[PDB]
């Protein structure tokens, strides 16, 4: 039935690093290892509860490919939320985290909450990025921070229900 | 899922991960792979070291990328492990160069004792008779003596050790080839772990100096008697050809192609005989054979001997009426039928009695295995072997044919885990045996995947009728 808020987030970060597994995880507890890249842009929706209101969130799953990226900087208009995605075990995708951030303050508006994710989780003995050097960035910045792992399921539900309920009571007064 | 689902399954070891690795387009299996080596026993891994490392270097980045992790992670656990990708690594490309350097930067004291005992090698070659280049070996190889015990061993021994000793008398050259081989024997003192122990301490040493035509445990008997270290329980003798100037590294391939066919025979419950003996590869010129003693070749059998086979199995066993008889005649029988096996599906050429041995219970053992696949006689059975077996209308003889066709049937049951093997190493590869357009596909008919049994059956026949043409 009915919603009392409808929240826009988006999933941005390097291509590869798994946003569109976070989605299928998260919306249809569906991973896959063989992958497609994202063309331009995908929608998925949940709802949930926080402080007793139902919540719908409306996910837009960008791509990491700059072939694209004119056409997904238009849906960063007016979301209030953004998981930041990087894969733990690829470094590159870290150090890219800074010029993806600079990329929200050209096209999104500048009082949106963001989640730092490190992805791939499962991936242990690979490991390219360190948990506290990541987390040490993510509050220099102002930034919340988990990592997971789309693959094995930690922490996805997690993630979302977080940055959801850190926006809903931004809202409030 | 599905793809998720098999690899979390039981059906998931080491070779459908490696098949994977090998096929996979996808960076995620790719990486998600790379992760799962770590999972797995390193005794079953290790196996596929060659494959791993062939990959990394002719491979794609990202294949590459997925497998060091592991690599580096097992190079930093053993120094075995780490000599051994150092020497694989170098071997096979002639992507591999940097890393290599990175793992030999601590190993010195082992690589100048193969330094030398490869450069002593190449010395002999003015010496132009056997018996002249045994005697400066045998004076060589006493200066090394003067090194141990150290922070040295023998990759192709199937424990961790320290050598302390050189019985150099003892040591013997093999042919009056320019870049002959030689034998050498070699003491050792056993470890639980080598990376965390020893280097024993010297004993300063002093009838075991005489060489001679003996078994393989009075000949460790004489030495141990003579040495230093001989008391020891810890102590142990090891024994290896040294090839200075020769490519081991189809030798390498024909080992695991055995290795495989050896494990397959024995779950199917075909008591075939074969024996793969250890190489170790040490460049594209160079390496070193674990040896069968025990075992002389036919033809010297045959020269020193003047006997017939059979003449000479009768005399070192028995009469055919002797238990001894009987139980070397089956050795010979499963040992030939295996080796015809082997030398079918691989193709194995330049087959003549210089290069079967005969051990001392009656099988025989092929051994020199350039000439194989794509590259360019066969095998044969010669009345002298149908001899010894009892003869064409013997009951060892038809069993020789039953054992073939078990054999057969086993191998094309698991035939995929043998063709991987050889295909992987195909890839950046300019060995001989990959010299042909159709190496793979010709490998994989000689499975005869389509053929019913009663077509077998007909295939043994028509393969043993051949191979008594000549
Ligand atoms: N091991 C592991 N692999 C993952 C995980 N998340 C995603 N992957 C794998 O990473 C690969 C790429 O993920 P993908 O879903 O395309 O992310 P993406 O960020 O949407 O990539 P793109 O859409 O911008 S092109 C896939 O093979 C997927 O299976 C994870 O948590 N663990
Ligand atoms: C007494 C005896 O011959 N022991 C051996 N055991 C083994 C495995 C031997 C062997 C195996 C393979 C090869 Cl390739 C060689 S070899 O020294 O290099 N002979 C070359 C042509 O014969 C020797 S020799």
């Amino acid at each position: 039935d009915e919603y009392d808020y409808l929240f826009k987030v988006v999933l941005i970060g390097d291509s590869g690093v798994g946003k569109s597994n976070l989605l299928s995880r998260f919306t249809r507890n569906e991973f896959n290892l063989e992958s497609k890249s994202t063309i331009g842009v995908e929608f998925a929706t949940r709802s949930i509860q926080v402080d007793g209101k139902t919540i719908k969130a409306q996910i837009w799953d960008t791509a990491g490919l700059e072939r694209y990226r004119a056409i997904t900087s238009a849906y960063y208009r007016g979301a209030v939320g953004a998981l930041l995605v990087y894969d733990i075990a690829k470094h590159l995708t870290y150090e890219n985290v800074e010029r993806w951030l600079k990329e929200l303050r050209d096209h999104a508006d500048s009082n949106i909450v963001i989640m730092l994710v490190g992805n791939k989780s499962d991936l242990r003995h690979l490991r390219a990025v360190p948990t506290d050097e990541a987390r040490a960035f993510a509050e220099k910045n102002g930034l919340s921070f988990i990592e997971t792992s789309a693959l094995d399921s930690t922490n996805v539900e997690a993630a979302f229900q977080t940055i959801l309920t850190e926006i809903y009571r931004i809202v409030s007064q | 899922s599905w793809l998720l689902r098999l690899f979390e399954s039981k059906l998931f070891d080491i070779s459908m991960a490696i098949s994977y690795l090998y096929n996979s387009k996808e960076p995620g299996v790719q990486a998600y792979i790379g992760n799962r080596l770590f999972c797995f026993r390193n005794e079953d891994v290790d196996f596929y070291l060659p494959q791993l490392l062939n990959m990394y270097i002719h491979m794609d980045e990202d294949v590459g990328d997925a497998i060091k992790p592991y690599i580096v992670h097992r190079c930093r656990q053993s120094i075995n492990f780490s000599l051994q990708c150092a020497l694989l690594l170098g071997a096979y490309s002639s992507r591999g160069t940097k890393l290599r350097k990175l793992i030999l930067s601590r190993l010195a004291p082992e690589r100048e004792f193969i330094k030398s005992l490869m450069a002593i090698g190449k010395r002999l070659a003015t010496l132009p008779t056997k018996e002249q280049k045994t005697q400066r070996l045998i004076s060589e190889l006493s200066l090394l003596n003067h090194k141990l015990p150290a922070r040295v061993w023998l990759p192709t021994a199937g424990f961790d050790h320290h050598v302390v000793r050189v019985p150099h008398t003892q040591a013997v050259v093999l042919n009056s080839k320019d870049k002959a081989p030689y034998l050498i024997y070699v003491e050792v003192l056993e470890c639980e772990n080598f990376d965390t122990t020893s280097v024993p301490a010297r004993i300063p040493e002093n009838p075991s100096a005489v060489a001679l035509k003996e078994p393989w445990q009075e000949k460790v008997r004489r030495i141990r008697e003579g040495s230093p270290y001989g008391h020891l329980p810890n102590w142990r003798l090891l024994s290896v050809i040294v090839k200075c100037g020769d490519d081991l590294r189809q030798e390498l391939l024909a080992f695991q192609v055995l290795k495989q066919l050896q494990s397959i025979w024995e779950q199917e419950r075909v008591p075939l005989w074969i024996k793969p003996y250890k190489i170790l590869v040490i460049s594209a010129d160079s390496g070193m054979i674990e040896p069968v003693v025990n075992a002389v070749s036919i033809h010297q059998v045959k020269k020193q001997s003047q006997l017939s086979l059979l003449d000479y199995f009768l005399q070192e066993h028995g009469s055919y009426t002797t238990e001894a008889f009987l139980s070397a005649q089956r050795n010979f029988v499963q040992s030939c039928a295996g080796y015809c096996l082997v030398c079918y599906l691989l193709q194995v050429k330049d087959r003549h009695n210089g290069n079967i041995l005969l051990d001392a219970e009656g099988h025989i053992i092929h051994i020199d295995f350039g000439f194989i696949l794509s590259s360019s006689s066969a095998f044969k059975l010669t009345t002298e072997f149908v001899d010894v077996m009892g003869g064409l209308d013997g009951d060892m003889f038809n069993y020789y044919k039953m054992l073939m066709l078990q054999g057969l049937i086993a191998a094309r049951k698991h035939m995929d885990k043998v063709v991987q093997i050889v295909e992987i190493m195909q890839q950046g590869s300019q060995l001989p045996c990959f010299h042909g357009s159709s190496t793979i596909r010709n490998l994989k008919e000689r499975f005869h995947m389509s053929m019913t049994e009663e077509q077998l059956q007909l295939l043994v026949e028509q393969m043993v009728d051949g191979s008594m043409r000549s």
